[PDB]
């Protein structure tokens, strides 16, 4: 027996596999790929034109009441052609389950706002807009929610620096908090924590 | 307590010379002429042992002389003479007593033989005497394992020993007298003792057991 | 083609003195050339080396002669690897001669008492594989044996039996000499290649074979003293007389030496597949204190696992019967151990021998053999937990098969046999030490 | 420090590698007798978050969380701790630190 | 070069040119006004990095293309050879 | 040579016969962990980490020495392979010292990364409380190598690199069993110009960089890719910069230039970047001594001396000068009415017009395929030692016969010394000499001529005749004419059109003599006139700055971005690792600012328009890393010992490590001479 | 998650949804957390605190200062 | 004894996620719910 290895839940595997084949059968227009990851989590990989009609479907069907939307997450992967991906995590209280709906979006290409489906997307879709520049069309008001009012740029992209571009200091000549180009007293020491030997042989050919 | 690195001992420095005797130079030439041309490095091991047939042990000057003969650098001779066990880089006395400690000799009481010789000479293992007369070292298998309690003194096998028998042998060797080799219990060579159970008959001559067509 | 004929004989126990290959084993006759000439040696050698190499290797394949130096690899198929045409490089027969396994002393006695059989077999095998030179690698311990062999080689040179025009046949064969200095790892085939080339120790890896690259970059075959010395008797007495002894696969005649805890130590020449109890009880006395006092036997040297009394009461001593009794034969060495002495100190002495005689190239054999020596020293002392035993078995499973030559295999085998057989002895000694240190 | 008196810190830099706010700056040279011990060990206590990862990542018991917390300063630069300030803190607080490490090492 | 592994080599990356780093006047720390000295961005091919650099308006240059293939043969039998200079002297 | 079918990790691959299992698995991506196999060394089995499980086999096979045959199924990720790797690796980790917090290879140790990747998670060694572990004495190797043999795992990478590539036989393994020790039997200095690579080749860290003793850690290092300018190879290096400090210099992988090796002068010159640096602009006062002067005052002083000279100015390039600095100097002198420029190391007359006169036209990657090479008055192991590594590889792998004309030199391999007479090379061009038949009978022959032999008065004559001999012996896609010039700036200066020879600027009698980073000392005050405003634009200035009147500072090769062209003609670009100390600037920026102060400014403002002007003057000087092959080309050695090799350049002269090396080598020389003379 | 299925407790549910029901739900959460605390002190097994995979968890300081693999894993994971 | 890391290796038993559309296609050569029904009323 192996007590240091997490045992997967089979009743969260079979139900999620049957539901993944079910949602692939019910929506062949938008759903490209459904996958059951390690850790018993189901991912649906939709087209960017199907953000609203998939998240509406999982909201209102009898066999899928994913009525709760917990978080909308943006991941910036600059290697890909469409660099941003947007992940909608949905919780189903009736069937006691979770789903993740992932789509790909570029900064210039807009995305459908899920605010008509779930009202939590009134704010979460602002936050990605504050941090990646993913424009969400047909939004109630798409404003800047977390960064400063005079901030220029989206900070959580991987092409943005860690320490930012500018700093703030009080100027007693102008009697106000002015903006200066960045000069750190001690620079950020970039540690080269790269593994020269591969440790996972199961992920060697997982890219095709 | 052997060392596999060399230090500047006054008795083991390369300052002291070592030249082959002209009687031994034809033996060196014959040993070089046994092995084929281009692969004379194979004459390395019957050369360094040949120094033990002249000097008694192996200094670093003998190593340099072997490397000068074979036209190769000193470190190959260093590593070859450091690997093998008979190339005693330490000083060694006139008689090098080797007592086997390994299991087919240990089963018939080689520990009593070792303790008897250590009481007779009064020295620890791997150490020579003050007058450079006797040298002891615990050693692995030598062969002739039918005669278990043996020792080896100056490449001579002294077999089938008893503690009283080896005490008599060491008393003969301390008074400069030679001692005969072989088993000490009246047995000539390796055989069952007392009865000729095998090879009792006369051996058949030529022409016996020849197959047809040869 | 050449095949070993079936035996169809039930009892392999008794023999006759006329079937002895080594008729001067004990040295009751003249060891020199006149004694060999009056003893039937050096007879019909010219026709044997004139009938061709294919006939000689077919005779060896028909007799079914296996290896006598520690492996069950048959000698005819090994000798057939050098019937291939040469690529401009010379061919070599190399006879290994170290017998540094403890308990192994038969071929030393053949050096001291039957050297012309070894020289004639060297000439016959060199004709059989096309070799024109013979290298025999004596240890530095065997100084009188090397002097006797050099005297016999000088007598054969003076008689014209070897050298240019060997036995009046136009075949050139010079039997050379080499004297190594105190290495048990020399004795392995590729180690002895590297020691003839002038390097130290250090066996080479397998897929460049000795038949491929060999000594001095030239193809060679490494053969035992006993196989070469019984080769003229096989080539003279036919391919079925040698196959009429032993079983079908294991046909031959082997020099068995019995050492340790017997009233008469023993170096007999005996038929293969003899029972062990009959072999001990017939000649050379027996176990001291009777057969009921016998604790265990080692059927080979330090490379083979031990077998206890109840296993060895019904052991047939060929290769295949010993493999069925879960121990290798290897070279022939019967170490007899009675109940008066502990097995643990003797197995620890064998592992200390393997620690002293490993060449240190391979890392499992350099490190884990010293580990097993430390654990066996604690097992002598008794200061170990019970768990270490099976963990020590794991160390054997991390050394056996993971090394370059079979010294790691030959050192992992007897601890495996000790853990398999005498485990309650270890538990009793360790419990005695625990009760000694607790109170 | 060791009981003999030599400083414990062998400049092995796991503490700076594990410091999440990156307060520790270590610069090391070989000393005259051949030791590895530091030439610069600075901890920015205005950057240090008092998380204790450095004492867990210390192979010897060199860096340690002392019992002192009444070390409020009048001036911002006085909280930039040098190697000499840390060595003086180790000299001053050695008894309580050694008692805590004696009473706490078997938990860690 | 002190390691034989190569799992951190196969990923292309873009980086920026080094700028002025100076000693701090107060303490011995190194200070830099360059915000982009610590930003290396990973890519799976050079052409995607070219597309990224032209899309973000950066002035780019390529340090060097990868080595296509080094054909090498490793034979154990060349260590022990006859009339060849590739024979080893040690083991 | 038909390929065979091998199923590795249940994946098909077609491999040519004779390849190892490790190569056949690295063809698809999976790598086997290794300790005693390097790609550039001989295969061996001193570790057993390469034990992989092939199907229908009783024992695991050593993947770095297994010639794979047709239809083997190799299972790298099997259970038996992982059990074998864990067992062999905990055997490797049994006697190894717990020195990781005091070991300089910690964080880049192969043993740590393979313990995380393939080893077990705990120890089963319960014998450390009693009978202990193995500890061995430290061996005495000189000031470049710190030796602690307790950490050694006995893989014989160092012994194989000494025996094959380095050519010295002083390293070996002594003893048997656990007591094998990988070191010299006696206290000897392992002296070699390629000794530093052994620190790269030790997989664990028994052998350690002694200048880089206890300085920093691998994760702390910022790695910047650049080139080395100390030797002629133009070897690609990676520089360890952390917090505005040069820590060490390591080899960078390129099969064409350096092949993962580095010379000792290339590697241990990082200590010379701290000593004798130029941090302030210095102007010679009328008192007689130089004083530190601000930048504007120094620039207007040099401008006033230029206006007082009136167009009689000249400039000499340096030993370590940048290509862009030489272009800026040439543009400043040509815009000020001076048509004379110079270089420290001379050359033949008329060789500037064709490139193949001054190139190592056979590739350094191609010199390992040579069959018979002739050295005309050069010692390649002290001038450019990676060329000697290529010649050593071609010596051991191909049946190569090499003859050298000149004095008695050691090449670390055997060679026939024809003599020190000059006219004997004419015998090589006569066909009557015995080596001429070997040269015409070779498949890929070559002739290498040193630059010091081309600087002598015979010179172009010896450059002409063997070129005719090259026109007698040529093969397709092979240019056998070769020249090896020690200065890294020489090939770039002759690319941009520098009149080679310092005597061309000496005989012009300059009122203001510009100097780049030139410390060879070929020009002095006695050859110069009574008044001569010597402006030295350099980084160190051990020599050539004491005679200067306006010592301007400069950045070293690790502190600025510029191009260097090596002896084969391949342009490469260095990168700025650290900032220049004090107020030192880049040399082309200094020359552009001086041109703006004088009144005739250069048109380029930044580096991009300077590269555009480089395209304007030579189209092959901007294709960095790409070599354009040229067409046909139409006795004493100053470097013959190691102590002559150590202090050739200015950075190597300012370094204390090279002085320590010469002190240790000379101490060993007097020790050996005293022990030899005490026996007489 | 993390032995919440081995403890027994009640869940406070409001009706009106105002601030008073949420306040009563929070104080009732404080009441039920006392009996979860009581069950956690009542049953507590004697065992290890960390997982024994030493490549994901730091080893003990005695194993770090005594054995080799634990020192290598301590070095790497820190 | 009997402790091997590969028998208890937690990190190396993680696989890439299974394509659920292709899993049916390569395995074929009461409505489905994502979980059990919980009554929250
Ligand atoms: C460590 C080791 C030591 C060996 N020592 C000897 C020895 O002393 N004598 C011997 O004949 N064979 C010895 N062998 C066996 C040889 O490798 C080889 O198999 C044999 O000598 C020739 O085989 P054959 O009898 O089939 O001709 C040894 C093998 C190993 C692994
Ligand atoms: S098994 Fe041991 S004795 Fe044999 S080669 Fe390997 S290292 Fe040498
Ligand atoms: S404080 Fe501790 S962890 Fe940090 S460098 Fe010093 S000894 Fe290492
Ligand atoms: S306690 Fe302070 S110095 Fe130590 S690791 Fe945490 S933040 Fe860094
Ligand atoms: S050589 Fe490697 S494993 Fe050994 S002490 Fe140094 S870093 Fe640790
Ligand atoms: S010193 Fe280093 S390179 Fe040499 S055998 Fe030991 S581990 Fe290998
Ligand atoms: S075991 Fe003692 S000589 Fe063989
Ligand atoms: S590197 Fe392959 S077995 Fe050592």
């Amino acid at each position: 027996d192996k007590p240091t290895v997490r045992q997967p839940d089979a009743v969260a595997r079979s139900h999620l596999s049957d539901f993944g084949r079910y949602v692939a059968e019910c929506l062949p227009k938008y759903v490209q790929k459904v996958q059951l990851t390690a850790g018993d989590e189901l991912e649906v990989l939709i087209a960017p034109e199907g953000v609203v009609p998939v998240l509406q479907f999982l909201k209102d069907h009898h066999q899928a009441q994913f009525t709760n939307l917990v978080d909308i997450a943006g991941v910036d992967v600059p290697c890909r052609k469409n660099r941003f991906e947007v992940v909608y995590n949905l919780l189903s209280l009736r069937y006691n389950s979770r789903i993740r709906v992932k789509t790909y979006t570029d900064e210039l290409t807009p995305l459908d706002s899920a605010c008509e489906v779930h009202k939590a997307a009134n704010w979460y879709e602002r936050e990605i807009w504050d941090m990646y520049g993913v424009f969400f069309a047909n939004h109630p008001d798409l404003r800047r929610i977390l960064t400063d009012y005079g901030f220029e740029g989206h900070p959580q992209r991987r092409d943005f620096p860690l320490s930012g571009y500018v700093e703030l200091r009080y100027d007693d000549e102008k009697k106000r908090v002015v903006c200066e180009p960045l000069e750190l007293a001690q620079e950020f020491r970039k540690f080269d924590l790269s593994a020269p030997w591969e440790q996972f042989p199961n992920f060697r050919n997982a890219n095709p | 307590d052997n060392l596999f690195v060399h230090r500047d001992t006054p008795e083991d420095n390369p300052n002291i010379p070592f030249e082959f005797t002209a009687e031994n130079k034809k033996r060196v030439e014959a040993i070089l002429s046994i092995y084929p041309e281009g692969h004379k490095r194979g004459a390395m091991i019957p050369l360094l042992d040949l120094a033990q047939r002249q000097y008694g042990w192996l200094p670093i000057s003998a190593m340099h002389k072997v490397a000068e003969i074979l036209q190769l650098p000193n470190m190959r001779v260093y590593e070859v003479a450091t690997f093998y066990t008979m190339f005693m880089r330490k000083p060694t006395g006139k008689y090098h007593i080797q007592v086997c400690t390994t299991t087919p000799c240990w089963l018939r009481g080689s520990d009593d033989i070792l303790e008897t010789c250590k009481k007779q000479l009064g020295i620890g293992v791997g150490d020579t005497t003050k007058d450079r007369k006797f040298t002891i070292s615990e050693v692995e298998c030598l062969g002739a394992c039918v005669n278990a309690p043996m020792v080896a003194i100056n490449d001579d096998y002294y077999e089938d020993l008893t503690s009283k028998d080896m005490q008599d042998i060491l008393n003969d060797l301390k008074a400069d007298k030679i001692s005969p080799p072989g088993p000490r219990n009246g047995r000539f060579a390796s055989e069952p003792k007392g009865e000729p159970t095998s090879l009792s008959e006369e051996p058949k001559g030529p022409g016996f057991g020849l197959q047809a067509g040869l | 083609p050449g095949t070993p004929p079936p035996q169809t004989k039930t009892k392999f126990g008794p023999l006759a003195d006329e079937d002895r290959i080594f008729t001067n084993l004990y040295g009751r006759h003249d060891w020199r050339l006149k004694g060999a000439l009056k003893r039937g040696d050096w007879y019909k050698t010219k026709e044997i080396v004139l009938k061709g190499a294919d006939w000689i290797v077919n005779e060896i394949k028909t007799s079914g002669l296996r290896g006598r130096g520690g492996a069950g690899f048959p000698s005819g198929m090994k000798w057939s690897f050098m019937n291939k045409p040469g690529d401009g490089r010379p061919k070599y027969l190399v006879v290994n001669a170290d017998e540094g396994e403890p308990g192994t002393c038969k071929d030393r006695e053949i050096m001291r008492h039957d050297p012309h059989k070894l020289v004639e077999g060297c000439l016959i095998a060199g004709r059989a594989m096309g070799a024109q030179a013979a290298y025999i690698y004596i240890r530095g311990e065997f100084y009188n044996e090397a002097s006797n062999m050099q005297l016999a080689i000088a007598e054969a040179y003076q008689a014209g039996l070897i050298g240019k025009n060997a036995c009046g046949t136009g075949y050139d064969f010079d039997v050379f000499m080499h004297r190594g200095a105190g290495a048990y790892i020399c004795g392995e085939e590729t180690a002895l290649i590297e020691s003839l080339e002038g390097k130290q120790g250090k066996p080479r890896l397998k897929p460049p074979f000795p038949a491929d690259v060999g000594v001095f970059g030239c193809p060679t075959t490494v053969t035992n003293v006993e196989t070469v010395a019984v080769a003229p008797t096989i080539c003279r007495r036919g391919g079925v007389w040698f196959a009429s002894f032993g079983r079908t696969r294991n046909s031959g005649t082997k020099l068995f030496n019995i050492s340790g805890h017997v009233n008469r130590p023993c170096t007999v020449e005996e038929e293969m597949s003899i029972p062990l109890k009959e072999l001990i009880e017939r000649h050379c006395g027996g176990v001291t204190g009777g057969w009921d006092n016998l604790l265990g036997v080692i059927p080979g040297g330090s490379s083979t696992p031990i077998i206890p009394k109840n296993v060895c009461d019904d052991v047939i001593m060929d290769f295949d019967g010993l493999i069925a009794a879960q121990t290798s034969l290897g070279t022939a060495a019967i170490i007899v151990m009675d109940k008066s002495t502990d097995v643990i100190k003797a197995i620890a002495r064998l592992i200390s021998f393997y620690k002293h005689e490993s060449c240190g190239q391979c890392t499992p054999c350099r490190e884990g053999i010293g580990w097993m020596n430390k654990i066996m020293t604690r097992f002598v002392k008794g200061d170990a937990q019970p768990a270490e035993i099976d963990m020590l078995w794991e160390i054997s499973k991390q050394i056996e098969g993971h090394t370059i030559c079979a010294l790691g295999d030959g050192a992992a085998w007897p601890v495996q046999g000790l853990i398999r057989h005498f485990r309650p002895e270890i538990e009793k000694r360790m419990q005695l030490h625990a009760k000694r240190v607790s109170n | 420090r060791y009981p003999s008196g030599e400083e414990r810190c062998i400049a092995c830099k796991l503490c700076e590698a594990i410091c999440p706010a990156q307060a520790i700056t270590i610069e090391a040279e070989e000393r005259a007798d051949g030791s590895r011990r530091t030439t610069r060990y600075d901890i920015d206590m205005t950057k240090c978050i008092y998380c204790g990862f450095c004492q867990e990542a210390c192979p010897v018991d060199a860096i340690v969380e002392g019992p002192n917390f009444e070390f409020s300063t009048e001036t911002h630069e006085e909280l930039l701790y040098n190697k000499e300030k840390l060595l003086c803190n180790g000299d001053k607080w050695e008894s309580e630190i050694a008692s805590n490490l004696q009473a706490d090492h078997l938990y860690r | 070069a002190m390691q034989s592994g190569t799992d951190n080599v196969n990923t292309w990356q873009i980086e920026f040119d080094n700028r002025e780093r100076w000693e701090n006047p107060l303490m011995g720390w190194a200070s830099s006004g360059d915000p982009l000295s610590n930003m290396n961005v990973q890519f799976g091919s050079p052409e995607e990095a070219i597309t990224f650099c032209e899309r973000n308006g950066w002035r780019w240059y390529v340090d060097g293309a990868a080595k296509p293939k080094k054909e090498r043969v490793k034979n154990y039998g060349i260590n022990f050879a006859w009339n060849k200079r590739t024979r080893v002297s040690t083991k | 040579p038909e390929k065979i079918e091998v199923f590795v990790d249940d994946i098909p691959v077609q491999v040519v016969p004779g390849t190892t299992v490790l190569q056949a698995a690295a063809q698809i991506g999976v790598e086997i962990p290794r300790f005693c196999y390097h790609e550039r060394l001989a295969v061996a089995g001193n570790c057993r980490m390469c034990l992989v499980e092939v199907e229908k086999s009783p024992k695991p096979v050593a993947a770095c020495a297994m010639p794979v045959m047709k239809g083997w199924r190799i299972k790298t990720n099997s259970d038996l392979t992982r059990k074998a790797r864990e067992g062999v690796m905990e055997f490797l980790l049994m006697n190894h010292p717990l020195d990781c917090p005091i070991c300089d290879q910690g964080g880049e140790c192969d043993l740590q990364d393979q313990a995380m990747a393939f080893g077990s998670d705990r120890s089963r060694f319960t014998d450390i409380n009693y009978t202990g572990k193995r500890a061995v004495e430290d061996k005495d190797i000189g000031p470049l190598v710190k030796t602690i043999m307790t950490r050694c795992i006995h893989c014989t990478r160092c012994v194989r690199f000494a025996s094959e590539i380095a050519g010295v036989d002083d390293l070996g393994t002594t003893g048997r069993g656990n007591d094998m020790q990988i070191g010299t039997y006696v206290e000897k200095l392992f002296l070699t110009e390629l000794s530093g690579n052994v620190i790269d080749l030790c997989p664990v860290g028994a052998l350690t960089n002694k200048p880089y003793s206890f300085v920093a850690r691998p994760w702390e290092i910022r790695k910047v890719s650049s080139i080395d300018v100390l030797d002629a190879v133009g070897s690609n290096i990676v520089v360890s910069t952390r917090t505005n400090e040069v820590l060490r210099i390591l080899p960078r992988e390129n099969e064409d230039v350096n092949e993962e090796w580095l010379a000792d002068k290339s590697r241990f010159a990082c200590d010379g970047l701290k000593r004798q640096r130029l941090v302030a602009p210095m102007v010679r006062m009328p008192n007689g001594e130089l004083q530190a002067v601000e930048w504007e005052g120094a620039l207007i002083a040099v401008a006033k001396a230029i206006k007082a000279a009136g167009g009689q100015i000249a400039g000499i390039s340096g030993q370590l000068a940048d290509l862009e600095a030489q272009v800026a100097l040439k543009d400043l002198l040509n815009r000020l009415g001076s048509e004379v420029v110079a270089t420290e190391q001379g050359f033949i007359a008329g060789g500037t017009d064709n490139r193949a006169n001054y190139l190592l036209n056979s590739t350094i990657a191609g010199l390992e395929e040579a069959d018979a090479v002739l050295l005309v008055g050069t010692n390649p192991r002290y001038e450019a030692p990676l060329v000697n590594t290529r010649l050593r590889k071609a010596y051991v792998h191909n049946e190569l016969q090499i003859a050298s004309i000149g004095p008695k030199i050691d090449l670390s391999y055997d060679h026939e010394n024809l003599g020190a007479d000059a006219a004997l090379v004419k015998d090589v061009c006569s066909g009557a000499h015995a080596f001429s038949k070997v040269l015409e009978g070779a498949k890929k022959p070559a002739i290498i001529i040193g630059a010091d032999l081309l600087e002598r008065a015979d010179g172009a004559a010896i450059h002409a005749t063997v070129a005719e001999y090259c026109k007698k012996l040529k093969k397709p896609n092979w240019n056998p004419f070769n020249v090896l010039q020690t200065n890294a700036a020489q090939v770039g200066a002759l690319d941009v059109g520098y009149k080679a020879g310092a005597q061309t600027a000496v005989k012009a009698q300059p009122k203001v003599l510009f100097l780049l980073n030139a410390d060879a000392g070929k020009v002095t005050r006695e050859q110069l006139p009574k008044d001569c405003f010597v402006v030295y634009i350099g980084s160190h200035g051990d020599n050539g700055a004491s005679i200067a009147d306006a010592v301007l500072p400069g950045a070293a090769y690790t502190e600025k971005q510029g191009i260097y062209v090596n002896t084969e003609g391949r342009p490469q670009q260095t990168l700025p690792g650290v900032s220049p100390p004090g107020m030192a600037r880049e040399d082309w920026k200094i020359l552009r600012a001086l041109s703006e102060v004088v009144g005739k400014p250069l048109p380029y403002d930044n580096l991009d328009e300077l590269r555009n002007r480089l395209e304007d003057v030579a189209p092959h000087l901007t294709r960095l890393g790409q070599l354009e092959p040229a067409g046909d080309a139409g006795i004493d050695i100053k470097l013959k010992e190691l102590r002559d090799y150590f202090m050739t350049d200015a950075i190597s002269r300012a370094s204390p490590t090279m002085a320590k090396c010469i002190s240790a080598v000379n101490k060993q020389q007097r020790e050996n001479e005293a022990k030899q003379s005490v026996a007489i | 998650y993390d032995a919440y299925n081995l403890v027994n407790f009640d869940v406070p549910i409001g009706t009106k949804g105002d601030c008073y029901d949420r306040y009563l739900c929070r104080v009732e959460e404080m009441r039920q957390s006392l009996r979860i605390i009581d069950q956690c002190l009542n049953q507590m097994p004697a065992g290890e605190i960390k997982t024994d995979d030493a490549k994901v968890a730091p080893p003990s300081r005695s194993e770090m200062k005594t054995s080799m693999e634990a020192l290598i894993h301590h070095f790497k994971l820190f | 004894s009997a402790n091997y890391y590969c028998q208890r290796d937690g990190r190396r038993e993680v696989l890439p996620p299974i394509d659920l559309v292709e899993q049916q296609k390569q395995l074929a050569a009461k409505l489905p719910t994502p979980g059990k029904v919980y009554a929250w009323d």
